[PDB]
């Protein structure tokens, strides 16, 4: 094995200075943006009822497209939610493993750089972090109820 | 001390990595904020309806 | 790495202090005034005297005698035997007696 003559270790445990930095590591709360989206879609539903001529058919495609759009948007919100949950779990596990790994001094510097000491690497663990999945897709708004039933209600 | 010289060099390398990755985070944040701005513009368009 | 470099600097400050102190100690020993005086005394002997003293050095160091303790004890023993036993008149009076 090619040891690190580059004293930068392949992986190091959580240094407290960056432990604080690690505390700031989080996915941004986008749920406010999603609530804005959901409110806009509800207003879109209301105005779609308000404007569409009941004598004119052809809103089924509009409702289906906005249905797919809102499912996609809820999927994105759920992806971000599961991403944040995975960030939390990953942070907990990384902190536990790093604290289980010896802290960094010159001796541990050489051990970590040469691979003698191995610690969780947040870059590596983040790659190993579970991919954001749809966690609790936000379909429980009245938005998807109307976006689902409104083609048929229009009929 | 001969070791310490590479220690200093790769410490500077680490600092450069910090700077570049923070800048990349800022740029991705800017792009995501631009996406948010487009979403807000679509919000405004919806109110026109 | 910041902490590591600090620790390395501390450890090498300690090692540099020790190494410089002992290098200065060696410089004192190279050459110590006692060392120089002993070398001057050793080289001050003539040929046969230095040869005999080297042979006695081999003898004593084979016995472990070549030390300040044994040498000084021999000195003091001979001094006690000489000073307590106080030492031409004899020879001349003997010649008169014989004639």
């Amino acid at each position: 094995g090619a040891l690190n003559d580059n004293p930068i270790p392949k992986s190091v445990p959580l240094h407290p200075k960056s432990g604080k930095y690690f505390h700031n590591l989080h996915a941004r709360d986008l749920s406010n943006i999603y609530q804005q989206c959901y409110k806009q879609i509800d207003e879109t539903i209301n105005q779609l009822v308000d404007s569409t001529s009941p004598s004119t058919i052809g809103i089924e495609e509009q409702v289906a497209d906005i249905t797919s759009t809102y499912k996609l948007l809820s999927t994105y919100e759920s992806e971000s939610n599961s991403f944040d949950e995975h960030i939390k779990d990953l942070k907990k596990n990384f902190k536990q493993s790093s604290d289980a790994c010896p802290q960094i001094d010159l001796s541990t510097w050489d051990k970590y750089r040469t691979g003698e000491l191995t610690a969780p690497k947040l870059s590596e663990l983040y790659l190993n972090m579970p991919t954001p999945e749809p966690a609790t897709m936000v379909n429980n708004t009245d938005t998807l109820k109307i976006l689902k039933v409104l083609p048929y209600i229009w009929n | 001390l001969k070791d310490k010289k590479p220690f200093a060099n790769t410490k500077k390398t680490l600092e450069n990595q910090v700077e570049e990755l923070t800048e990349k985070c800022s740029l991705k944040t800017d792009e995501f904020l631009k996406a948010k701005e487009k979403i807000n513009e679509i919000f405004e368009k919806l109110n026109t309806i | 790495m910041n902490d590591v470099i600090g620790f390395f600097n501390e450890r090498e400050a300690d090692l540099k202090s020790q190494y410089e102190d002992k290098k200065k100690f060696v410089k004192e020993m190279r050459d110590t005034p006692e060392f120089q005086s002993w070398m001057r005394e050793i080289r001050s002997y003539d040929q046969d005297t230095k040869e005999k003293l080297n042979k006695v050095a081999e003898k004593y160091e084979e016995e472990g005698n070549f030390n300040l303790s044994f040498v000084q004890d021999v000195l003091d023993k001979l001094e006690s035997e000489i000073a307590m036993v106080n030492h031409e008149s004899a020879v001349t009076i003997l010649d008169q007696v014989t004639a």
